[PDB]
């Protein structure tokens, strides 16, 4: 049962980075090098592993996190980084064991006049934990006076929409991202590679 | 189906340790903070503290700091509440709850069903069943009152019926109270017409499974 | 600690009524305020967060408003499922704190309690303790007071009471108060009484007996 990787990488709709969704993958065989070779990938780094080696390995469970950002921010989807995305939207742990997959989707998530549906958290009073997810739309109190709901000075709606237009620069164009994380518990491994000892 | 399920009721003695659990499913357990809330008998809600399962970072309420330990085990999607020495004042219901998110109103959008913790020095003990005898004259008219006093038992589960299951109308079995002795006391009563005091007999059927006790008690004026 | 207050502490309402409950904070909390519902034997359920955001799955008849120190929960048309206790909870400061809750019982005509007093049983007296019971039957509203008198001397810290939940058929309450002494001091007095006050009683009523 080769897993539904196409269910995630080929999903017609992707989430905003602030409300990134996670797909638990389990009970299947994973052909990671076939995923590598499906190509059209501008970023494909693995931390602590190699694709070729890991489709000989198995793990307890695998998780696929997907969302949209833009080109200049994919660097933030790496361990130990800072910035609006890593600090306020999607944070990876320093001991990350997985791969980060990203590819330009300007042909799909941009439109003439701008696609404002993709959002990202602009303000947050503390940085996120690794793999924490905060979807709060409450107005952000940037100063010492309370907002009492109303938008006003020092009181901002916390989410900003990307201005995705087909004519933006490489760094301001949409990029779909998928982060695979490999969970090895002291428990039966149910996501194996074709070349593992299990198959 | 986001759900939190807590472990079952607990009956301990002062000075003992206790650990209770809260298992979460239907979502990414490491990605949301978990709160613990106390509700003492007949009281409201108290925020005890919070924990982030991803790394077990905890922030306690000052009232509970150093009085209890919040921990987690992400490998089995579980959060814990733990005491090293229980006190009678710890008798209460404890809930775990997920925070929709950490910032701003930080609302508790999904709760576990609660874990009742009872701290008492007493051991399993069957009840004493005493009559609450009516004194109303049978021909006086109006209503008469009649009951049974179920005293000094432990643990909590006790059931009482009247004339087997035949008498149910006008019955009020009250919630048990925990006496200063660490033993429960309960009263069951029924109101009946004064006239009927002269024709029908009344027997309460008290059942206490923990001590395998079954007592039938007639109540006469 | 921010202190949360709710008014009224108890509310009688009928199906179809528009009900409003208020919450007050001892200092401003912007709109970092949540509302929860709790029914006996159950765990709370989130109704409103951030003062006015309706939790998904919650019926539209619930709504929240307010800011700073004043907040209100409104139910447009009270339904049978809505009789319960409602708590507010501030999230402006740590520690988080809840209001004491406001129970919303079913409205009914006022009914005065039938009161009955029960002396200790001879069996119990053999064991060295005496339990005098006072019973308040089928009253509405919930508020009632029982004071034990022994030879016209009022008792304190001497009794425990317990109240039933609102009855399903007649929507009344019932209450049991248990005064307990030892055989010794029980045998030292003659008359035992419980005085009951209730909105349905024009003047306090006393049931009593003399051991003999
Ligand atoms: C997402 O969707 C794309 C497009 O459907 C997938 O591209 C697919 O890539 C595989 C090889 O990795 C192709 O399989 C081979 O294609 C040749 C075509 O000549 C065929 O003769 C071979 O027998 C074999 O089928 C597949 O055709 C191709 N799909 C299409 C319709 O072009 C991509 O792999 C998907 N990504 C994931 C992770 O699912």
């Amino acid at each position: 049962n080769l897993c539904p990787f196409g269910e995630v990488f080929n999903a017609t709709r992707f989430a905003s980075v602030y409300a990134w969704n996670r797909k638990r993958i389990s009970n299947c065989v994973a052909d990671y090098s076939v995923l590598y070779n499906s190509a059209s990938f501008s970023t494909f780094k693995c931390y602590g592993v190699s694709p070729t080696k890991l489709n000989d390995l198995c793990f307890t469970n695998v998780y696929a996190d997907s969302f949209v950002i833009r080109g200049d921010e994919v660097r933030q989807i790496a361990p130990g980084q800072t910035g609006k995305i890593a600090d306020y939207n999607y944070k990876l742990p320093d001991d990350f064991t997985g791969c980060v997959i990203a590819w330009n989707s300007n042909n799909l998530d941009s439109k003439v006049g701008g696609n404002y549906n993709y959002l990202y958290r602009l303000f947050r009073k503390s940085n996120l934990k690794p793999f924490e997810r905060d979807i709060s739309t409450e107005i952000y109190q940037a100063g010492s006076t309370p907002c009492n709901g109303v938008e006003g000075f020092n009181c901002y709606f916390p989410l900003q929409s990307y201005g995705f237009q087909p004519t933006n620069g490489v760094g301001y164009q949409p990029y779909r991202v998928v982060v695979l994380s490999f969970e090895l518990l002291h428990a039966p491994a149910t996501v194996c590679g074709p070349g593992s000892h299990h198959h | 189906e986001v759900q939190l399920v807590q472990s079952g009721a607990e009956v301990k003695k002062p000075g003992e340790s206790l650990k209770i659990s809260c298992k979460g499913s239907g979502y990414s357990f490491i990605s949301y903070w978990i709160a613990w809330v106390r509700q003492m008998p007949g009281k409201g809600l108290e925020w005890m503290g919070i924990i982030y399962p991803g790394d077990s970072d905890t922030t306690y309420s000052p009232s509970f700091q150093g009085q209890v330990t919040i921990s987690a085990d992400k490998s089995i999607s579980t959060a814990y509440l733990q005491w090293s020495s229980l006190k009678a004042s710890d008798t209460a219901i404890y809930y775990c709850a997920r925070l929709l998110y950490y910032s701003d109103s930080s609302p508790l959008d999904s709760w576990g069903q609660g874990t009742l913790v009872t701290v008492s020095s007493a051991s399993t003990k069957g009840p004493s069943v005493f009559p609450l005898a009516p004194s109303s004259k049978s021909t006086s008219g109006g209503t008469a009152a009649l009951g049974c006093l179920v005293k000094d038992y432990f643990p909590e589960p006790v059931t009482v019926s009247w004339n087997s299951g035949a008498l149910t109308s006008g019955v009020h079995t009250f919630p048990a109270v925990l006496q200063s002795s660490g033993l429960y006391s309960l009263s069951s009563v029924v109101t009946v017409p004064s006239s009927s005091l002269g024709t029908q007999t009344y027997i309460c059927n008290v059942n206490h499974k923990p001590s395998n006790t079954k007592v039938d008690k007639r109540v006469e004026p | 600690d921010i202190q949360m207050t709710q008014s009224p502490s108890s509310l009688s309402a009928s199906v179809g009524d528009r009900v409003t409950i208020t919450c007050r904070a001892s200092q401003s909390i912007s709109t970092y305020l949540n509302w929860y519902q709790q029914k006996p034997g159950k765990a709370p359920n989130l109704l409103i967060y951030a003062a006015s955001s309706l939790q998904s799955g919650v019926p539209s008849r619930f709504s929240g408003s307010g800011s700073g120190t004043d907040f209100t929960l409104t139910i447009s048309s009270l339904q049978p499922e809505d009789f319960a206790t409602y708590y507010c909870q501030q999230s402006h400061s740590t520690p988080r704190t809840f209001g004491p809750g406001t129970k919303v019982d079913i409205k009914r005509t006022v009914a005065a309690p039938s009161v009955f007093i029960f002396p200790p049983s001879d069996e119990q007296l053999k064991s060295g303790t005496a339990s005098v019971v006072c019973l308040l039957n089928n009253f509405y509203p919930r508020e009632a007071k029982v004071q034990w008198k022994v030879d016209n001397a009022l008792q304190s810290g001497n009794s425990q009471e317990s109240v039933t939940e609102q009855d399903s058929k007649d929507s009344t309450y019932s209450l049991s108060s248990t005064l307990t002494l030892s055989k010794a001091d029980y045998e030292k007095h003659k008359v035992y009484a419980c005085e009951v006050t209730h909105q349905g009683l024009s003047s306090p009523v006393t049931k009593s007996f003399n051991r003999g």
